[PDB]
């Protein structure tokens, strides 16, 4: 459950 | 008067902040100069997130694969390399409104305002901590990674996070501006926990301290302690332990009000065993740690 | 994730804060287009209209290192008005708005013409608002973005004596029964800003806090009657309407959560907090919740 915050 | 979570001036962030995409993948970027800063990630794809190899990702890379946008202006990437979790884009302007600026890595307690940012434009700006754990409480979307933490002493912008991720408990983890993660986390979304977190003592007593210097004094009581005594009685709350460094840096709030060091941990430990029955102190019914001691003495009289 | 206490990026007005000088009384001044507005208290039961027999040099306005020439000065309620022979190059895209109670708005707190820090205000029900202020901060100046246009709403003036603060929109005229005179003021009983603290439970829910949630719902007039009890203001009907997406974001109908706020007061919160507060927040309007949850910028 670990997220990079980049968007895609 | 008055007590606020006050944020620097965001204006000379603001005119550094840039939007960097990578094939599908966009984040923020900072640019400062003629180099753009950015976490690495941009460069992975979707699907290999979880053990990216970025040396390998980099090298596959044309500098004409960057694209970064200031405002509505395309800036041409002419080098890139990378240092630690960072991505440093050479590009063949200089940014105009560079301010003067330094890079620093913070210890946990310090305090700093994050402009958070998505596309490289401003979404807000507000006062976030370096946690014992090494994660801060931030408020972060997807898009946000890239965004930075800094504070702005005097007339020189000190960069000290760089936003990368989302752990599972909604806290965040990042880098400072040499790439370098705090704490034990890295950029790859593998499972990660931040360990359990602690309360930053000394800012509790720097805020009590704001408290007396605004005219409050509720709180106060006629005991002393010992620092080891002390000690003894925070970690039993989760607080993380005084030093003697500590002391000596409460030193001047402690001479301003007269309430020796020793006395106000005293007034602490009495707090943290009887709550505030009702009452405030600075508007807040429960015990605020995300002051320094500086803060505290750049805010107030 | 995460809710933060939020401020608009300040930096288009930032460029727009100058230094106004009148013999001993220095404050800050907004300069936008060739104009610098401030307390008109820097000419200081005083007749200010009878002081501004001074010349235009009396004013020094200073904007970083460069001196602005004054070419003209007028008085518009509590606010004066300085034309200089410049327009500031850096004004934004602005407009001049009075909010009203239970609205939020960034502060750019000033000293000497230079900002120093940056918050999150409310104006309250009491016209006051609780912000951080020290000698030298009058014409420090309160503001929203809209799009992409800045709308100005209020100039600080004075701290009154619990230690709240009062001040004028951009046209001069004071928030709340206060003058720009030392008298005798006092902030006014206060009442909780209830349409706020609403979004803000919405907010919490949005961030995965929900033990106050329960299963019964009410009326606005049966609400009402429990939160005037309370001092809590009245929540209207337009208040519902504006609650009207959080509410369809989280499935907590409005007048649901209302059910579970009109618990939160009788009740209290039995130990537990909500996004990290252990009082009901109230100086987050739903617009802000919405803004920041869904990353709203500004350009
Ligand atoms: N603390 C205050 O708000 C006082 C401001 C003062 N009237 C000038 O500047």
């Amino acid at each position: 459950g670990v997220t990079f915050q980049s968007a895609v | 008067s008055g007590f606020r979570k006050m944020a620097f001036p965001s204006g000379k962030v603001e005119g550094c902040m840039v939007q960097v995409t990578c094939g599908t993948t966009t984040l923020n970027g900072l640019w400062l100069d003629d180099v753009v800063y950015c976490p690495r990630a941009v460069i992975c794809t979707s699907e290999d997130m979880l053990n990216p190899n970025y040396e390998d990702l980099l090298i596959r890379k044309s500098n004409h694969n960057f694209l970064v946008q200031a405002g509505n202006v395309q800036l041409r990437v002419i080098g890139h390399s990378m240092q630690n979790c960072v991505l440093k884009l050479k590009v063949d302007t200089a940014n105009p409104k560079t301010p003067k600026y330094k890079f620093v890595r913070i210890q946990p307690g310090q305090t700093f305002s994050v402009l958070a940012c998505y596309n490289g434009s401003p979404s807000g700006v507000y006062q976030c901590a370096m946690r014992p754990n090494f994660t801060i409480k931030g408020s972060f979307l997807n898009g946000s990674a890239g965004s930075v933490g800094f504070n702005i002493d005097y007339d020189c912008v000190s960069f000290c996070y760089m936003h990368h991720m989302e752990l599972p408990t909604g806290v965040h983890a990042g880098t400072d501006l040499e790439g370098n993660f705090y704490g034990p986390f890295v950029d790859r979304q593998t499972a990660q926990a931040a360990g359990t977190d602690t309360t930053i003592t000394v800012n509790v007593l720097a805020w009590l301290y704001a408290a007396v210097i605004n005219g409050d004094r509720w709180f106060l009581n006629r005991f002393t302690t010992t620092l080891n005594d002390f000690n003894l009685v925070a970690m039993k709350y989760n607080y993380e332990p005084l030093t003697q460094d500590h002391v000596d840096i409460l030193g001047p709030l402690s001479a301003q009000t007269g309430i020796a060091v020793l006395d106000m941990c005293a007034s602490l430990k009495e707090l943290l065993q009887n709550g505030m029955n009702g009452r405030t102190i600075l508007g807040s019914a429960l015990l605020e740690d995300e002051f320094t001691p500086f803060d505290v003495v750049r805010q107030c009289s």
